[PDB]
DNA sequence: GTTACTGTGGGAAAGAAA
DNA sequence: TTTCTTTCCCACAGTAAC
């Protein structure tokens, strides 16, 4: 077998001009229901599993290229819950780009307060890709549908973060459908689900685009905003309000909490509400008031479950051609300060899942690194003469892109920049 | 409160209600 | 000078070490992990080629 | 600039006779600068001339910061020296200065810093105190310092990650030693119910192994 | 139609934390 | 006792296969 190739000085600039790295991702609810008995409340929203990037598809021309059938090439992945004897259910990838496993549930037999989604990954033809895992998932034994207290956070939202809104007519599995967007227009499809920012609003807030959000964690009755993680699209300024038996209160400031059904008043107008007709989401008014002044029967299906999703991301690329070792794990970078400076420049990364196999490349420069730990990194910022054959110190600005290198030749593509800077 | 998130709006049925 | 640069080579050096001992020690058990993994990518790709025949 | 061109590269005396001002990208006063070029001298007149010794960059590191990071004797003696000086400053990631000092492996300021009285249980925006940082880097000589001037030496970050697990995950031997030594408990699960032991053994680091299974018991 | 089932959601029951 | 959180229970109501 081929041994592993250090990513050649020719290798990087090639890459750097296409640049196809190979991403995976995922998507998930922060929260999970924990199924009691031989019941099986499975997780929805439904974990997504996107595979974007356009070297997905250059992997499939190269596998071939070689001898390999649709079906050899065709990527090929499972899920399950972390360290759980259980079974990891397969997914269906041929032709989508995606897969949901609308399947997925923890038993009350894990005694776990967290846990977090596994996702074993091959090629069609047994080549291993790695195992990537999501954001961590904590269990709760019942959606606490009495009052919130602000001390116990987690299962509060707050504003900025994204969240899932389903709705489940009859109490029947099989109608459940999301909140999702396409084509220009909120839909409902039963088949995808979307994150969406939920920005708190201040009650005087103006009409829509280019307004101004605030911190702090959302109640029923203050006027949020949702807007769509991906498309951009959102819907006018609307109110939460808790709901229950059918009816949207109007008075309850209590604490918006994970997994409570609760109704979205849209703008300033009468009465009206966002209510799903089995089909796509259109405007309601839900005019009964005999109750109480304060609450306003609503019409069901619009009384939409509230869940706070996260998101998990991978990206990578093969550098130098196939690899017998898997991609897995994928060092995250998201911190990068510059230590000291000029004859000893030095710089110090910090994220997730390094390994001391790795170092980094200024551009098409592999710079000396020296590993910490897990979470941290030194390498050592190469001479400015190694991008200027003619200057000894910055005589000008030179932006110089950052990313990680195996040394089987993988190279995970980070995002941040250094830039050299002229000593002052 | 000093940031600011912008978008696109997107109304349903019966937009000119809110006045 | 020659006083604090002793400081930084003894620094660098120690750091150095360390990634040498840590990078050692990560591909020492490389093979024992390697292994043990395409095991388990073989359970599964041997249900993911037969969930395709009964297809 | 024309007072930070002068004190990073009696240039410092003549136009003090500009003070607080950060540039655009690095957002630095000239005190960071001097903190970070290790120019001792220009740093100590910075301070002389009444200069907030607290100011935060684009990151949220204080002057103090700069001179752990740039491993700068010099100017970190004149910062810690300072009675304005906060030993306890915080970056935008929580990321304190002792810890610093038990990361980028320097000579002796961890020790200087503690002696100081600098919070030696402070706490990273994730729960990593600066006794974390030096188990996962296998800091023994800091570990040890922190550890005999009182360090919660169970103490758990954000993931519920107390020290030694760190230590058997990174598979630091001579820091597992160590906090093993002092009694520290070694049945602490993480938020997924796992101990120092399990992740020590997925890892496949059978002496931290060993260790939690016949090293100092009972 | 008839049977055998099964996620779901609301409520009763048992602990465990005030 | 109060106040929740954790476990059990059970019945709508669609699915699937005859």
């Amino acid at each position: 077998r081929p041994p592993p190739k250090r990513l050649t000085r020719e290798a990087m600039r090639n890459y750097l001009k296409e640049r196809g790295d190979q991403t995976v991702l995922i998507l998930h609810a922060k929260v999970a229901q924990k199924s009691y008995g031989n019941e099986k409340r499975f997780f929805c929203p439904p974990p997504c599993v996107y595979l974007m990037g356009s070297g997905w598809k250059k992997k499939k021309e190269q596998m071939e290229r070689d001898g390999c059938s649709e079906q050899e090439s065709q990527p090929c992945a499972f899920i399950g819950i972390g360290n759980s004897d259980q079974e990891m259910q397969q997914l269906n990838l041929e032709g989508k780009n995606y897969c949901t496993a609308k399947t997925l549930y923890i038993s009350d037999s894990d005694k776990r307060k967290h846990f977090m989604l596994s996702v074993k990954m091959f090629y069609g033809n047994s080549d291993d890709i790695g195992v990537f895992l999501s954001k961590r998932i904590k269990v709760i034994s019942k959606p606490s549908k009495k009052k919130q207290s602000l001390k116990n956070a987690d299962l509060c939202i707050a504003s900025g973060t994204k969240v899932a809104l389903f709705n489940r007519l009859r109490s029947q599995t099989v109608s459940t459908r999301y909140l999702h967007v396409e084509g220009g227009n909120f839909h409902a499809s039963s088949q995808q689900w979307g994150a969406f920012f939920i920005h708190l609003l201040d009650d005087d807030e103006s009409e829509g685009e280019e307004f101004t959000v605030r911190d702090g964690y959302i109640h029923y009755g203050q006027t949020v905003k949702l807007v769509c993680s991906v498309t951009g699209m959102a819907l006018p300024r609307l109110i939460i309000r808790k709901v229950d038996k059918q009816t949207a209160l109007l008075d309850a400031d209590d604490p918006v909490s994970q997994l409570h059904k609760c109704a979205f008043y849209l703008k300033d107008t009468e009465r009206m509400y966002l209510c799903l007709s089995q089909e796509r989401i259109i405007q309601f008014q839900a005019t009964p008031c005999p109750k109480e002044p304060n609450k306003e029967m609503i019409n069901d299906g619009a009384s939409w479950t509230i869940i706070s999703t996260d998101k998990a991301e991978y990206t990578f690329y093969e550098g130098m051609g196939p690899v017998l070792a898997p991609v897995t794990p994928v060092p995250v970078v998201e911190s990068l300060q510059l230590n000291g400076g000029g004859d000893v420049a030095m710089l110090e990364l910090t994220g997730q899942n390094f390994t001391p196999n790795l170092r980094v490349w200024f551009g098409d420069v592999e710079a000396e690194t020296m590993y910490r730990c897990g979470e941290s990194m030194l390498c050592v910022v190469p001479d400015i003469s190694a991008f200027r054959e003619g200057w000894r110190w910055v005589r000008q600005p030179v932006q110089v892109p950052v990313t990680l290198v195996r040394n089987d030749g993988i190279i995970y593509s980070t995002s941040l920049t250094f830039t050299y800077t002229p000593e002052p | 409160k000093r940031r600011r998130q912008h978008g696109q709006l997107w109304f349903p049925e019966g937009f000119k209600v809110s006045e | 000078h020659s006083a604090v640069m002793e400081r930084l080579r003894r620094r660098i050096e120690l750091c150095r070490r360390h990634h040498s001992t840590c990078e050692a020690r990560y591909e020492a058990v490389s093979p024992e992990r390697l292994e043990l993994e395409r095991q388990h990518t073989f359970a599964l790709h041997q249900r993911c080629i037969q969930a395709k025949a009964k297809r | 600039t024309p007072l930070m061109i002068a004190s990073c590269s009696a240039v410092i005396s003549d136009f003090i006779y500009s003070l607080h001002n950060q540039t655009d990208r690095t957002g630095e006063t000239a005190l960071h600068l001097a903190a970070r070029y290790s120019r001792s001298d220009a740093a100590k007149r910075l301070l002389e001339a009444s200069a907030d010794a607290n100011i935060q960059d684009n990151m949220g590191r204080t002057p103090l910061h700069a001179a752990v990071s740039a491993d700068a004797q010099g100017v970190f003696q004149i910062l810690i020296r300072n009675r304005a000086t906060d030993l306890d400053a915080r970056m935008h990631d929580g990321t304190t200065p002792l810890i610093l000092a038990a990361r980028l492996a320097v000579e002796g300021m961890l020790e200087d810093l503690i002696n100081s009285h600098a919070d030696v249980n402070a706490v990273d925006d994730l729960g990593k105190s600066a006794l974390h940082w030096a188990a996962a880097v296998n800091n023994v000589d800091a570990a040890v310092v922190l550890l005999k001037n009182g360090a919660n030496k169970d103490m758990q970050n954000n993931r519920e990650e107390t020290p030694l697990f760190l230590a058997a995950r990174e598979g630091s031997y001579e820091t597992a030693k160590v906090l093993l030594d002092h009694f520290a408990n070694r049945d602490i699960t993480d938020h997924m119910d796992r101990l120092p032991r399990d992740i020590a053994q997925e890892r496949m680091h059978h002496d931290i192994v060993r260790l939690l299974d016949e090293y100092n018991l009972v």
